């Protein structure tokens, strides 16, 4: 029943900088353990018993702490350190912190936009999805706006962001606008506009159905 | 050496039960407690409880008493967790894990088992090729895509050219709408290699025994 609080929930770290993730306990803890969870993987032990480095873990990871406050330090942050990190202790039973995401602050990067009309296969089924990929941008927030014959369309849009890339620290996102075949044949110009921190100018791709 | 191998993805209806297995190899099964951990998409990690194979001693997190039941079979070195009276709150990835003696650290983890609790029915995906707009393509590279629509439950797997094409790929996490998932993937390659060489997206949805290949053809 010792509650572990990790703040901030998201920690930004520049490449090559030292960063310290922390864990505060609602009462004194004997030893803290730490795990890394990279996208799509199981938690992996990094540090056990407050400061012992788990086998195979790079020496750029270290741990310290005492009482109600514990720390996981990365001496020189690298792109592959993009991950969630959790602290863990036992007092009567085990509790975990809520986790901190280490977000790698690489150089700002504009998105590369690609647009795709409905496949013939889908059209045969009476559906029409238009897909827009916004690839390799940073930071993560990005706006996508769909226009049909020049007017914004908001309903029928499904967006999905990737997790931060372990090599280049970028994000990508996919936006799918799903229409009926009839709705799709009702109009001609299909445009996706990406607005990102890197510019007030939208990054655009378009096609015309009748072409 | 030490490995914890968990059973596969589950989909079960509300009110029912699921039994997840954790097969331990590489060490003396009865020497260490098998821990169980719950992870929902945004609630961090939660300790459910533990069982000591052999004697069969169990310890439960109060929060999970009457939800989880542990058993262990020393003849097969397998531990089990049964989750009963399922609700959507039980949808999560569940891990088994293992440490050393007494209160300990979790040195070994299973690969996790996804459990979806839903009344929605299993549905095979439709897979659509995403070929570039007619005409030429910007520069000396081309981006192709694959759209995977109308399936339930998770997961699907998606690869390109049976895994031979792995660079320049982005696969976007599935999003749920009206009890069906949509997933997509992009791949970027040099114009010199497509369409002169074939590029095909390979999609599997085990829950429906689906295995589909869609070759991306030029428009």
């Amino acid at each position: 029943q010792i509650v572990l609080t990790q703040s901030p929930v998201i920690m930004s770290a520049s490449l090559g900088e030292e960063i310290t993730l922390t864990c505060s306990a609602s009462s004194s803890v004997s030893y803290m353990h730490w795990y890394q969870q990279k996208s799509g993987t199981s938690p992996k032990l990094l540090i056990y018993s407050t400061s012992n480095l788990a086998s195979g873990v790079p020496s750029r990871f270290s741990g310290s702490g005492s009482g109600t406050f514990y720390s996981l330090t990365i001496s020189s942050v690298e792109a592959e350190d993009a991950a969630d990190y959790y602290c863990h202790q036992w007092s009567g039973f085990y509790t975990f912190g809520g986790g901190t995401k280490l977000e790698i602050q690489r150089a700002d990067a504009a998105p590369t936009v690609s647009i795709f009309p409905p496949s013939s296969e889908q059209l045969t089924s009476g559906g029409a999805s238009v897909v827009c990929f916004l690839n390799n941008f940073y930071p993560k927030d990005i706006n996508v706006k769909w226009k049909i014959d020049g007017s914004e369309r908001q309903n029928g849009v499904l967006n999905s962001w990737t997790d931060q890339d372990s090599k280049d620290s970028t994000y990508s996102m996919s936006s799918t606008l799903t229409l009926t075949k009839d709705e799709y044949e009702r109009h001609n110009s299909y445009t996706c506009e990406a607005t990102h921190k890197t510019s007030t100018s939208p990054i655009v791709k378009s096609f015309n159905r009748n072409e | 050496q030490v490995q914890l191998q968990q059973s596969g993805t589950e989909l079960m209806k509300p009110g029912s039960s699921v039994k997840i297995s954790c097969k331990a190899t590489g060490y003396r099964f009865s020497s260490y407690w098998v821990e169980w951990v719950k992870q929902r998409p945004g609630h961090g990690l939660e300790w459910i409880g533990k069982i000591l194979p052999g004697i069969g001693s169990t310890s439960y997190n109060e929060k999970f008493k009457g939800k989880a039941t542990f058993t262990a079979d020393t003849s097969s070195n397998t531990a089990y967790m049964q989750l009963s009276s399922l609700t959507s709150e039980d949808s999560a990835v569940y891990y088994c894990a293992r440490g050393y003696y007494g209160p300990t650290w979790f040195a070994y983890w299973g690969q996790g088992t996804l459990v979806t609790v839903s009344s929605a029915k299993t549905t095979a995906p439709s897979v659509y090729p995403l070929a570039p707009v007619c005409g030429d393509t910007t520069g000396s590279s081309v981006t192709l895509g694959c759209l995977v629509k109308g399936y339930f439950p998770e997961p699907v797997t998606l690869t390109w050219n049976s895994g031979s094409l792995s660079s320049g790929v982005h696969t976007f996490p599935a999003v749920l709408q009206s009890d069906l998932y949509t997933l997509s993937s992009s791949v970027t390659v040099t114009s010199s290699t497509w369409p002169s060489q074939s590029i095909t997206c390979n999609v599997a949805h085990p829950a429906s025994s689906t295995k589909v290949d869609k070759k991306i053809e030029p428009r």
